[PDB]
């Protein structure tokens, strides 16, 4: 940290020997991190700690990933022990804002190497869009596009030309004006330049990211034919859907209803309990900005499983009424939520005739 | 589509009423760039009435080595050579056109070709007999398939016919009366002819070479198929433009996309064109797009390291392009794209990238050395700390550019030598 | 067209000055040359001719003419929308001639009874309302309108009615080209926009540095601009020489007194002139190769590379000191960057030679100024080679909407 002027050669010489010496990675990296703490987020130890990463994990790419990737897991999951209304409000906030930036620079010429840890790194993009200050923002969008890009240019997957040509158009897409709406970064010119220095998010934009994601994730599975991505990171999604927490759930549903190919009844039975509760604290809790947005998730999580369950589900039926008695709420989110149910239902109704 | 991007920002408007996200989508791969009066004559006399074949029909000729393009305004040549056809476009003819000293300078645009095809009268076409064409090379055979789709219906007739030698031509005319000027005529005598020479290309072909005392012509034995009619090729490179020359191999040198050949007397070749520009460098009054590649992966090297994710971006493109461009076997792994969050310790990469491309590439190594060298003087410290990284992987190739015996490249190893000396 | 202006009547108007707009617009599209329209014509046009004296030499020899300022203002638009169909007739057969010629008359009229109505309306009107027909006839007139201001040797003859003929000339140049008027593609592009943009720019070289000549300047340079925005809709018999040379013109003009400024409010109109003159320029030089007026016998390499470094230190120099209102000091640092990527772009085998070191570095804002440019100008030797694939396919989809729109 204090000798800027050499830095070139006191990362390449120190810090990029230090990091092939694979038995004291682990010790490295929890230093780096508590450095980072000891710091906070924002600070110039945690920038420079941040770094200096990107020199370490150059030597052993595998486990410098896999030990940052499952850390930040480990914290998400830790999240739910001790509920509250907003991750930014969590304890443990510090924590997951620090170790974010690390996945941002090992982004980087897949230093973060995908075809192992792509459902996490999904994961974790899910969990995060639209959270925390601008330069949060901005830093998750340009761990997207890294991401893309890195999967688009590993030499360790070899991928059909129209694949190929699938993810240069979604790295593209990801791009546009669009997008730095959906992702919470608007009115910034370059994600770029807002990353590098030291508002109200509907689920909607999360559904919208979740299935572009999962269309960048299915072309690629059409080239790895044994892959197992769609499980792992359903099951991922699963854990937090149906378990109850503040903060992580709303998104989880929506996640798990974007990403699932295949429902069974008691998570039907789950979920409407699940919105029962929720409207139950409604009518008796203060904390409305919460429940509301649960429902409004627990609608939308239904809107997208109804069209899997078996013809011969009776819930087909009783799925309107559940949309009708979500309309009779009269929340502008929760109709158009209704609405869309509503649409939804009678379609697969019709279709199966 | 230069309007399709121009109209985007209302297209969009009427589309509100996947299709509905595509339109924006395109605009990655998008962003394009941006009676009658007459005067003057033409003292060069380009298209004139001379000469008559056997069939009893005026021929008039061509030479279009005479006009060059973006200087001389079209309209003009068109109502030119409307007007000189004025007495003898209402009778059938004979067209003979002269493509001796043809290069893209002599090249017609799309438009005024339609312009050409259009000011003409419908029946003037039907009144064209027979076309000849003289000296027909591999520039024109691009220059027609680019431009085939507007002349579709010309190739495989009879008018178009082909004339490698002045007799196949005089054969028609009579008593071989065809009025060429003498500059075209002057190009065929007394140059040495080389029977079973190989030109060899990516396309090996059987041709035969000419080397005269003012330029270097080469023929092809080998019909080519030239719209429609297979006909021989008759490519003519002036040694006046020939600076790239150097005893390589015994059977085979090498010419300036480099020209090799193979012959039995290779050396006497070489020797005669050296001899003929020479008297031409006696008769002297009183950037390459090779020297590229290293003065720019200086460029593109040193800028990764800068701290502006702005200008790391932007000169992670530019290797992207340079190593695409030019086939550099860095691995292939990257690939260009916009907006990447290139992290600001990037000197394990850069320093990556240069040995595996100083290992991979050890081409140039000297205009980048001397690049290198130059800019690092005005880089900062922690710059300057980067530049020797990288640079120190290619000062071992240097060892190779010392047996050479060019003087050139040893004066050059002297001056990096003595800059680096200037430097510690 | 009748028909229409049955429409045009149903329609509620709110109020006469859109009435008036109204039936110009319609008389505009009156393109049939039938019998009537030409006496009437031609008898509005004696009755203008009338109100002529009676409105111009009838506020001297001697207001509740106002009313009849306003009946001239919408009899004036009449005879303009409806001038076209007049020269029609004459092509298939001379006072519609002697109708702009007392136009240009009326042009700079100095009246001491409001001439300032008459100027203002006879700009807005002259501009706007003009018949596509009547573009022609307009420019041949504009052309010796101008041509009288300079001597045999070049030397203009700067006078106050002459200087008051041009910022007019100008301003309604710039409104005429700025509106896109139906069928004005197929009547612009017959007459030449050379040689009164040429004159007028050699005239403005002279213009001084008074508040004046500044608001002058940056006025041609709107027009330039505005005029280069359609090197498509207008016809040009040499395009080359045309920039070249006006380039080499506005050259002159940025950074006049960019330094040796003692007012605020001087500098503030120095520095829109500047960036006027900026944006200019880097509308000139989209496309533009450089091709040197004959010299003394220097090989065109020789002559064009010179020119380049001419061009390039000028603009380096600017962009050198564009470090360090606040607003200008980074919008002419983007616009003189844009300018030099232009001369680049265009000029590959002039360029590089000059223009490797300004990949080299700066106050972090050079290469921010070159790679600037490199981001499409050297990473633009893509395929240059000395693409645009499945934009049709997409547009062939289901309803074919995109063709439609």
């Amino acid at each position: 940290i204090n000798e800027k002027q050499m830095y070139p050669s006191i990362q390449a010489k120190i810090w990029g020997s230090l990091g092939q010496i694979t038995d004291l990675l682990d010790v490295v990296l929890d230093s780096f991190i508590k450095t980072s703490a000891t710091g906070g987020l924002g600070s110039i130890k945690a920038e420079v700690m941040a770094d200096t990463a990107v020199a370490l994990a150059s030597g052993n790419v595998k486990l410098v990933s896999s030990k940052v990737i499952g850390r930040m897991c480990k914290i998400i999951d830790k999240t739910c022990l001790s509920p509250t209304p907003t991750l930014e409000q969590h304890l443990m906030w510090d924590d997951i804002a620090i170790l974010a930036r690390y996945m941002l620079m090992l982004s980087f010429n897949n230093s973060l190497d995908v075809a192992a840890h792509l459902p996490y790194l999904f994961h974790v993009v899910t969990f995060l869009v639209a959270t925390g200050p601008l330069s949060l923002r901005a830093s998750t969008h340009g761990l997207v596009i890294n991401i893309i890009h890195s999967l688009c240019t590993c030499s360790q997957l070899h991928f059909s030309e129209e694949t190929k040509q699938v993810l240069r158009l979604s790295l593209t897409e990801f791009s546009l004006p669009k997008f730095y709406l959906l992702f919470g970064i608007s009115k910034v010119k370059s994600a770029a330049v807002i990353a590098f220095r030291s508002e109200t998010f509907a689920l909607t934009s999360l559904e919208t990211v979740t299935e572009a994601l999962l269309e960048i994730m299915e072309a690629c599975m059409r080239d790895i034919p044994t892959c197992k991505w769609l499980d792992q990171w359903t099951e991922l999604a699963q854990r937090f859907a149906f378990q109850y927490n503040p903060s992580l759930q709303p998104r989880a549903l929506v996640v798990f209803g974007c990403i699932s190919k295949r429902v069974s009844h008691g998570q039907i039975k789950q979920i409407i309990r699940i919105l029962s509760k929720a409207l139950e604290s409604c009518l008796k809790g203060p904390d409305t900005y919460n429940s509301q947005v649960l429902i409004e998730a627990t609608v939308i999580a239904l809107t997208k499983l109804q069209p899997l369950l078996n013809k011969d589900s009776p819930l087909h039926k009783a799925l309107f009424w559940v949309a009708v008695a979500v309309l009779q709420l009269d929340e502008v989110n929760l109709y158009s939520a209704g609405t869309a149910l509503l649409e939804q239902n009678l379609h697969t109704l019709d279709s199966l005739r | 589509h230069r309007l399709l991007w121009n109209n985007q920002e209302k297209i969009g408007q009427y589309l509100s009423s996947r299709p509905f996200d595509k339109m924006a989508t395109l605009l990655a791969y998008l962003g394009p760039p941006e009676k009658e009066e007459f005067k003057a004559l033409k003292t060069l006399s380009i298209f004139y009435q001379a000469g008559t074949s056997k069939a009893g029909n005026p021929i008039f000729y061509y030479v279009a080595r005479r006009f060059k393009t973006g200087q001389i305004n079209g309209d003009l040549l068109i109502y030119h050579v409307l007007l000189t056809l004025k007495p003898y476009y209402a009778k059938p003819y004979e067209i003979v056109v002269d493509l001796t000293h043809t290069g893209p300078s002599n090249r017609f645009k799309t438009d005024f070709l339609s312009k050409w095809f259009v000011v003409f009268p419908g029946f003037a076409y039907d009144n064209v007999s027979a076309v000849y064409i003289y000296n027909c090379n591999s520039w024109v055979r691009e220059y027609t398939k680019y431009h085939e789709r507007l002349l579709t219906g010309l190739k495989g007739s009879k008018r178009l016919v082909f004339i490698d030698c002045p007799g196949k031509l005089a054969e028609h005319i009579e008593h071989e009366q065809q009025k060429l000027p003498a500059a075209t005529l002057a190009l065929e005598e007394d140059l040495k002819v080389f029977h079973n020479a190989l030109k060899l290309a990516h396309k090996d072909t059987k041709v035969s070479i000419k080397v005269g005392s003012t330029a270097v012509q080469v023929t092809s034995a080998e019909r080519t198929k030239v719209l429609g009619q297979s006909v021989f090729l008759n490519d003519i490179y002036y040694a006046s433009e020939i600076e790239e020359i150097c005893l390589v191999d015994e059977n085979q040198f090498t010419l300036t996309t480099p020209l090799t050949f193979m012959h039995q007397e290779c050396e006497a070749i070489v020797q005669s064109i050296i001899h003929i520009r020479t008297r031409w460098e006696l008769s002297q009054p009183d950037i390459r797009p090779k020297d590229v590649p290293g003065t720019l992966l200086n460029i593109a090297l040193l800028n990764l390291g800068s701290s502006d994710p702005s200008l790391r971006s932007a000169a992670y493109n530019l290797l992207c392009a340079l190593t695409c461009t030019f086939n550099l076997k860095i691995e292939g792994q990257l690939l260009e794209t916009s907006g990447l969050c290139i992290p600001a310790n990037n000197t394990l990469f850069i320093v990556s990238i240069s040995k595996t491309l100083a290992a991979n590439e050890p081409h140039l190594t000297l205009e980048f050395l001397e690049e290198c060298i130059s800019g690092f003087s005005k880089s900062s410290i922690e710059l300057k700390h980067l530049c020797l990284e990288y640079m120190t992987p290619w000062l071992s190739n240097l060892v190779r550019f010392c047996k050479h015996n060019d003087d050139a490249k040893r004066q050059r190893v002297t001056a990096i030598l003595d800059k680096l000396i200037t430097m510690t | 067209t009748f028909m229409e202006f049955a429409s045009v009547s149903n329609m509620m108007s709110t109020g006469r000055a859109a009435l008036q707009k109204r039936v110009m617009a319609l008389l505009r599209r009156i393109e049939h040359p039938t019998a009537g329209n030409t006496e009437a014509w031609e008898d509005t046009h004696a009755k203008w001719e009338q109100a002529t004296k009676l409105i111009l030499n009838y506020p001297k020899a001697k207001l509740s003419d106002t009313d009849s300022l306003q009946e001239w203002i919408n009899m004036t638009g009449f005879l303009c929308a409806l001038g076209g169909v007049c020269l029609q007739q004459r092509s298939n057969s001379t006072p519609v001639s002697k109708f702009m010629d007392r136009l240009l008359s009326l042009m700079v009229c100095n009246h001491e009874k409001v001439g300032l109505q008459i100027r203002t309306n006879v700009k807005d009107l002259v501009g706007l309302e003009l018949s596509p027909a009547l573009y022609p006839m307009l420019f041949n007139k504009l052309k010796n309108t101008i041509s009288k201001f300079f001597d045999s040797q070049g030397q203009v003859l700067l006078t106050d009615t002459n200087t008051q003929f041009v910022e007019q000339t100008i301003a309604i140049m710039k409104n005429l080209l700025d509106n896109h008027t139906e069928g004005s593609s197929e009547h612009l592009g017959q007459a030449s926009i050379e040689t009164m943009m040429l004159n007028l720019v050699r005239y403005v070289r002279v213009l001084g540095n008074m508040v004046h000549a500044i608001q002058i300047k940056t006025k041609l340079c709107q027009l330039v601009e505005v005029m280069m925005a359609r090197r498509d809709d207008l016809s040009f018999c040499q395009e080359m020489k045309f920039r070249n040379k006006m380039v080499e013109y506005l050259t002159d003009w940025v950074m006049g007194t960019s330094n040796q400024a003692a007012d605020d409010d001087v500098k503030c109109l120095t520095r829109d002139l500047d960036q006027a003159s900026m944006e200019a320029v880097v509308s000139l030089l989209a496309g533009l190769p450089l091709q040197p007026e004959e010299g003394d016998g220097v090989e065109l390499m020789e002559a064009k590379s010179q020119l380049f470094l001419k061009y390039f230190t000028l603009f380096m120099n600017l962009l050198n000191d564009c470090s360090e209102m606040s607003r200008r000091l980074a919008s002419l640092r983007h616009c003189t960057v844009l300018a030099m990527s232009n001369l680049l772009n265009a000029n590959v085998d002039s360029g590089l030679m000059h223009s490797i070191g300004l990949g080299y570095h700066k106050d972090l804002q050079t290469r921010a100024t070159f790679m600037e440019v490199l981001t499409k100008i050297l990473q633009q030797g893509t395929e240059f080679d000395t693409l645009v694939e499945l934009v049709t396919m997409m547009g062939d989809q289901g309803e074919l909407p995109i063709a439609m729109a």
